[PDB]
């Protein structure tokens, strides 16, 4: 059942030619090339990269058939924090998620003056200020590295997870976050002001002698203990029927 | 090592074994950059062979010449 | 106080009206759907003007997308960036290949002073009880006032009432006989 | 005993940490209101409760505001101010007690200047 | 070119103006900062109109070298590192406020303060002549306001 | 002319004279730039008189000074005589009567959120994807973004998006930034005397109110976050102004003699030879080091460089205060204190408060680290390159910290305990997408169900200088030469960008199967829905950027007359 839901629903345009990944992409979902709505661009501030990656979205949403008058909008954060080399795609992938889900997109507020090359590029608007919106369905982080390192990720809205599951199973699922967010908001507010966020463990979830039959059994969960009261394994659920 | 032993025994008076306490609880306590002055140095010495004294339980004009054969 | 202050390499020019346009209308817009501009402030009005002052067959296809794309259903907010952005494409249609021009359509106001009743001195600029249009104040500065002794027309504006309705106005070159010089 | 476990909220056990603004306050009132005399048996527990209610306007308000509680009396009908409190701030009956304000809370139970307190707060050192 | 223009000025508004005319404008600014960038840009966003284009340049008045260098640098050619323009219109609305400051009160500040407000403004009209003239531009006047 | 005096315009105007706004002098002198007035100057000198009337009022200097009088006046006296009837009242009447008459303000305290995602009714869910998408999909090969955190020059992710998304921080923004950069530190105790419970200046251990922060430490707080001038005090010393260097000289004659130890004269003799002679010194036991002429040596001299300003975290934080043991501290290369804070500021952001909860869920061997970085190592590096070559006291397992797969090992070793996949990427500028790539990939072979993704790399002095010979990074001196402040040095898609600036940090995310995000129930953040690597062509520019990723939009359009069926959800939703 798992395969067909797999044939018909996640990778149906696997096999073709006449969809593209970026198209398919979005297309499980049911979302169109014009859903995707920010490009975060690699934004270099060097004159050999921001060219070329402009160039490069906007082919690649000419292509797709990027309705004429729809652009990508494109933040550029290392305008703000700078370029990490490693840690780059990283912290575009988290304003990514924090754009997605507040629907904010954020502005290049250092772009005195777009770059008049740019203008060839009609797939792509450079804002200069943040544009608060009613909504942003799909964001495109792409990066360059040094060794022809390209690379792309698209990230959908989290709310078009939902559509695909039970009523009943979401209502249950709203329940247990709830109670996480509390029991969160107090563990972070406890290790701010105490210092303890980084609590290192001082053990394993095995005992040494118990660390194989974990390893071997692919059943073996952990479970509260009564005198510590912390997460191990038991000697009783290991390999059990049960 | 020459020099710091001729002063903790010139100015508080340590034998051949004594100066070798007094350099073991500087090794202990040694400075996380290099001592400036010569008096630093000196200072240095005198704070580490009180660490020693109270570890071990124990209380505390040629060089004119000096300067001339150096010329010659 | 006169030593040098000027050098070439710190110069800074600002040319991409281009792109600024697509943003200055992407923000009226969600402006107007959030509204924070509801149909009667005089911002839709100025920011219309200044969005006409840059029409490109470009600019067009992408105002184009964005109204012809919005849900009038969704709301009552919805209909308006829609109505309002049908009028401002067309407009702009009819700008292309026209000079900018400078417009001021700020409501015009005047000074006023209140002493509080517990002696708090207070400044406001309130908007002038016979003056609405920049039209209305040059008709005030060639009447003069009676201090002036010895020597050595009505255009009912749609303004702040329904700023869709001037921003059609926008376009139409005023045809005057009465000129404000005989009065 | 006589002194029950303050952080039980109809009879579930738990900890003053896993509660929220809002049962925290309806425990305090619960406890030290006494509904048969509809009297706050004590001044200070009365001053305590209002002490707290002030401290969730601070907590939750986002910009200066002035105080729903602008004096105790309004306590005497307890349950209409607790709703007067919380409505104003209804984010405060779905979080837990901040980490900071449970130092505070109990801190208070510490104060000198009123009776103590009818309830254990907390299992720790001073437990005896 | 106009000198003077400020934020919160009736310099400000001029030139609001004639961006939104599509007037290529240089600005002069004496506190030339990120915060005064950031203004200028903000400014043309919004009033910039098609064939517009705002120079912002540090300047001041009071420097008989900043005068020259100035308007150098708006007629020389761009291969030169130029502007490469020819001025249509001068607004000298530079200045400093002097208050307080009475007859016998006149001194280094005032011989400075009427120097920016009428001697280099002298200065100014006269550099603009040199160069149209050693150009032979004798059908392009530029007024000053 | 009114502008940013005119209390007394309404008082002038009261005689009918105008006095004007400044778009109203403004519109007036534009007026001036009018074809018709500008011919009519080229005819003869214009003059025009814009001055609305004032030329009228007779004596308008002392005119003028009444009205500022006798309002200045009047003001004074009803605020005078108010100010009097007020204390007669507290005197007649009681000042215990008044006193509980005046209201309580009430001010704001911070209360930072975590700010997780909203969840819509159901009913609202269900109008956003279409009805056939119910049970279509494989949960269980949705990779979607359960948390995410970094360690950056604006802070966390926190802060950053705060100051990324509007430019200044809120109560939370201040609050938290003055507390991970050391301005205040958390109290609760006695504070001479009383007793106190909250922030406290920590230098001066006074207390201080949540809405004093700003007024406090922001200016400052601003001043050392971001994109700023390079700190050497975090940084071992570097000075990019005073680069430090060594160049060979030979002795041209005999230096003077030295006191060494033995051991150390025998590592002379056997480097020098012929060229140095060492001495036993009879009565010490040491020996004396001569060099001789024609021996080797090396003198120290100074470097001026280009590259002054980098993207630094926060100045003053400290791997201490989220928590973590000064033996990790010391042991640990500073990239992997970024990535061990950030791995649990993630944990955190996804709900998951002990590690081991996923083991409730999952097993040992299905929790894997995908997370990589581009250098990494870096400072290990140099101890071992540089710091051995002086003989300085350097670790003997620097070779340890300066691996890249190290930060996953002590991530694993210290909070994860996992026996899953271990995949780490080096990836340059985008190790952090190909790592993403990489984490989808191994959850979607069955191989892991949750993983750690994300990438980290460390800002030291001897990257920072190969960078500008390569020529890559914006030189400083020229930025400076143009105008531009640090905080606008990174302008990208921007006329004069000029080379990228510089940073430091570290960021990762969680990713999960949806199926089992929705089971254990953490947070949603978004779905990863496409994540690739591609390589460009034949070239010898290694620095060069390409259009290998424009393949990714790679679709055969040799024929599209009709409709795909396959496109069509309601099509596939029967077929299922
Ligand atoms: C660490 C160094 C590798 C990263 C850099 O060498 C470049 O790849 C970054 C870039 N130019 O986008």
């Amino acid at each position: 059942l798992r395969a067909a839901q797999q044939q018909w629903g996640n990778d149906f345009y696997k096999r073709d030619p006449r969809i593209a990944p970026l198209r398919g992409a979005l297309a499980t979902y049911g979302l169109t090339i014009d859903d995707l709505g920010v490009a975060s661009f690699h934004g270099t501030s060097t004159k050999a990269n921001d060219k070329n990656e402009s160039a490069t979205i906007n082919e690649m949403m000419k292509h797709l058939g990027r309705s004429e008058g729809n652009p990508v909008i494109g933040v550029f954060q290392k305008f703000l924090t700078g370029h990490p080399k490693g840690a780059a795609g990283a912290w575009m992938m988290n304003g990514a998620l924090q754009i997605l889900n507040s629907g904010i997109i954020p502005g290049n507020r250092n772009a005195d003056n777009v770059d008049k090359i740019l203008e060839q590029f009609e797939y792509v608007l450079y804002p200069s200020k943040t544009l608060k919106t009613d909504g942003v369905r799909a964001v495109s982080i792409t990066s360059f590295g040094f060794g022809q390192k390209g690379g792309q990720a698209i990230v959908v809205h989290p709310d078009y997870l939902y559509g695909a599951i039970t009523e009943d199973r979401y209502n249950e699922y709203v329940a247990k976050v709830s109670a996480r967010e509390k029991s969160a908001y107090k563990f972070f507010h406890n290790g701010m002001i105490y210092n303890k966020l980084f609590v290192s463990k001082e053990h394993a979830p095995y005992t040494d002698e118990l660390e194989e039959d974990v390893y071997l059994d692919p059943l073996a969960r952990v479970s509260k203990d009564k005198k510590s009261g912390s997460l191990t394994f038991n000697s009783k659920n290991i390999q059990s029927k049960d | 090592i020459t020099v710091a032993r001729k002063y903790l025994q010139t100015r508080w008076g340590l034998p051949s074994g004594r100066q070798d306490g007094v350099l073991l609880v500087a090794l202990s306590n040694e400075p996380a950059a290099r001592l400036g002055s010569e008096a630093d140095a000196k200072a240095f010495l005198d704070s580490m062979a009180q660490k020693y004294a109270s570890i071990v339980g124990v209380d505390l004009l040629e060089e004119i010449t000096k300067d001339h054969k150096v010329l010659a | 106080g006169v030593a040098t202050s000027f050098s070439r390499k710190k110069a800074r020019t600002f040319d991409s009206s281009w792109n600024w346009a697509k943003q200055s209308l992407l923000s009226l817009y969600f402006e107007i759907i959030h509204g924070v501009l509801k149909n009667v402030d005089r911002e839709v009005v100025s920011e219309a003007i200044n969005i006409m002052n840059r029409s490109n067959d470009a600019l067009i296809k992408f105002m184009e997308y964005h109204i012809s794309n919005t849900d009038e259903t969704k709301g009552e907010n919805y209909q308006l960036v829609k109505t309002l952005g049908e009028q401002l494409i067309e407009n702009c249609k009819q700008v292309l290949d026209v000079d900018p021009v400078y417009k001021d359509v700020a409501k015009p106001t005047g000074p006023k002073t209140a002493i509080d009743k517990n002696g708090n001195i207070t400044y406001s600029e309130e908007p002038r009880e016979k003056v609405r249009k920049l039209s209305q104040y040059v008709q005030e500065m060639a009447l003069g006032g009676p201090i002036t002794k010895e020597s050595q027309m009505d255009v009912e504006d749609a303004l702040d009432k329904d700023s869709t309705k001037e921003v059609a106005s926008l376009p139409n070159k005023s045809t005057i006989s009465k000129t404000v010089s005989s009065t | 005993f006589q002194k029950p476990w303050f952080a039980t909220v109809n009879g579930q056990a738990r900890d003053l940490a896993t509660m929220t603004y809002e049962e925290v306050a309806k425990r305090l009132v619960e406890l030290m209101f006494i509904r048969s005399t509809n009297s706050w048996f004590d001044v200070t527990w009365r001053t305590f409760t209002g002490d707290f209610l002030r401290r969730v306007e601070e907590r939750f308000t986002k910009s200066k505001t002035l105080s729903l509680i602008q004096s105790y009396s309004l306590l005497d009908k307890p349950d209409e101010a607790i709703e007067k409190v919380f409505n104003a701030y209804p984010a405060a009956r779905e979080q837990f007690l901040n980490a900071q304000d449970i130092d505070h809370f109990l801190s208070m139970c510490q104060n000198p200047m009123q009776k103590p307190v009818p309830f254990v707060p907390v299992l720790d050192r001073r437990f005896e | 070119l106009i000198t003077g223009a400020g934020k919160g000025s009736i310099g400000a508004e001029v030139l609001q103006g004639l961006l939104q005319g599509g007037a290529k404008v240089v600005v002069t600014t004496s506190r030339f900062s990120k915060q005064v960038t950031d203004y200028y840009q903000s400014i043309y966003a919004k009033y910039g109109a098609k064939g517009s284009t705002l120079i912002v340049v540090p300047f001041n008045q009071g420097s008989k070298q900043d005068v020259e260098a100035l308007i150098e640098f708006i007629y020389d050619t761009e291969k030169n590192g130029g502007l490469g323009w020819d001025l249509d219109a001068i607004i000298p609305f530079a200045a400093i406020p002097e208050q307080g400051i009475e007859l016998e009160h006149i001194d280094s500040k005032s011989e400075f303060a009427h120097r920016i407000m009428l001697t280099n403004i002298l200065r100014m009209m006269g550099c603009v002549k040199k160069q149209k003239s050693a150009r032979g531009i004798e059908t392009r006047p530029a007024q000053v306001i | 002319t009114r502008g940013t005096n005119n209390i007394i315009a309404e008082g002038i105007e009261k005689m009918g004279v105008r006095t004007f706004s400044q778009k109203e002098m403004a519109f007036n002198l534009l007026g001036l730039l009018t074809p018709e007035v500008v011919e009519l100057c080229q005819k003869s000198p214009v003059m025009a008189d814009l001055n609305g009337g004032l030329q009228f009022v007779p004596e308008l200097k002392e005119f003028t000074a009444k009205l500022r009088k006798e309002l200045v006046e009047t003001s004074e006296v009803r605020k005078a005589v108010s100010i009097e009837t007020a204390l007669e009242h507290k005197v007649v009447n009681g000042n215990s009567a008044d006193a509980a008459y005046a209201q309580v303000e009430i001010q704001p305290r911070a209360n930072i959120q975590l700010d997780f995602p909203e969840l819509k009714p159901y009913k609202q869910v269900k109008q956003i994807a279409p009805a056939e998408l119910e049970g279509l999909l494989d949960l269980e090969r949705v990779i979607v973004v359960t948390g995410f955190a970094e360690v950056g020059p604006w802070g966390s992710a926190r802060t950053r998006w705060e100051m990324e998304a509007f430019g200044e921080f809120s109560l939370e923004g201040c609050v938290e930034m003055a507390w991970i950069m050391g301005f205040i530190s958390y109290h609760n105790g006695n504070l001479k005397g009383r007793p106190y419970t909250g922030w406290v200046d920590s230098k001066t251990k006074e207390p201080v109110d949540d809405k004093d922060v700003k007024a406090k430490y922001e200016t400052s707080i601003l001043e050392h976050s971001g994109i700023r001038l390079i700190e050497p005090e975090l940084f071992n010393g570097y000075n990019p102004e005073k680069k430090e260097m060594i160049q060979e000289v030979i002795v041209e004659e005999d230096l003077e003699p030295f006191e060494a130890s033995k051991e150390t004269a025998e590592q002379f003799k056997h480097q020098h030879g012929d060229k140095v002679d060492i001495f036993e010194i009879p009565e010490t036991g040491e020996y004396s080091v001569k060099l001789l002429k024609g021996a080797t040596l090396y003198i120290p001299k100074a470097l001026r460089f280009d590259r002054l300003v980098a993207g630094q975290i926060p100045t003053g934080w400290n791997a201490k205060t989220y928590g973590i043991s000064d033996d990790i501290i010391s042991q640990v290369d500073p990239i992997t204190l970024f990535v061990l804070v950030s791995v649990v500021e993630a944990f955190i952001a996804s709900g998951i408060t002990d590690p081991y909860e996923m083991y409730k869920y999952v097993h040992v061997s299905e929790v894997g680290n995908c997370s990589g970085s581009g250098m990494g190592g870096v400072s290990a590096l140099r101890g071992m390159f540089k710091d051995r070559f002086k003989d300085e006291p350097v670790q003997n397992d620097i070779l340890q910290e300066s691996f890249i797969n190290t930060m996953s090992a002590w991530v694993n070793m210290l909070l994860i305990s996992s026996s899953g996949p271990i995949k780490t990427p080096v990836g340059a500028c985008a190790t952090s997408v190909e790592s993403v790539d990489i984490g989808v990939e191994t959850i979607l072979s069955g191989k892991a169900r949750i993983c750690i993704v994300g990438g980290y790399d460390d800002f030291q002095e001897e990257g920072s200088f190969e960078f500008g010979n390569m020529k890559a990074t914006s030189n400083t001196l020229e930025e400076f030469e143009h105008g531009r402040t640090p905080a606008e040095m990174s302008r990208p898609a921007t006329t004069t960008r000029n080379g990228f600036m510089e940073a430091q940090g570290a960021g990762i995310q969680i990713i999960m199967q949806a199926d089992l995000a929705l089971k254990m129930g953490v947070p949603i953040y978004g779905i990863v829905a496409m994540a690739a690597t591609a390589t460009d062509k034949i070239g010898r520019s290694v620095p060069a950027p390409g259009k290998g990723i424009l393949t990714t939009a790679r679709e055969h359009h040799s024929s599209v007359k009709y409709a795909s069926p396959n496109l069509n959800m309601k099509y596939r939703k029967r077929q299922l």
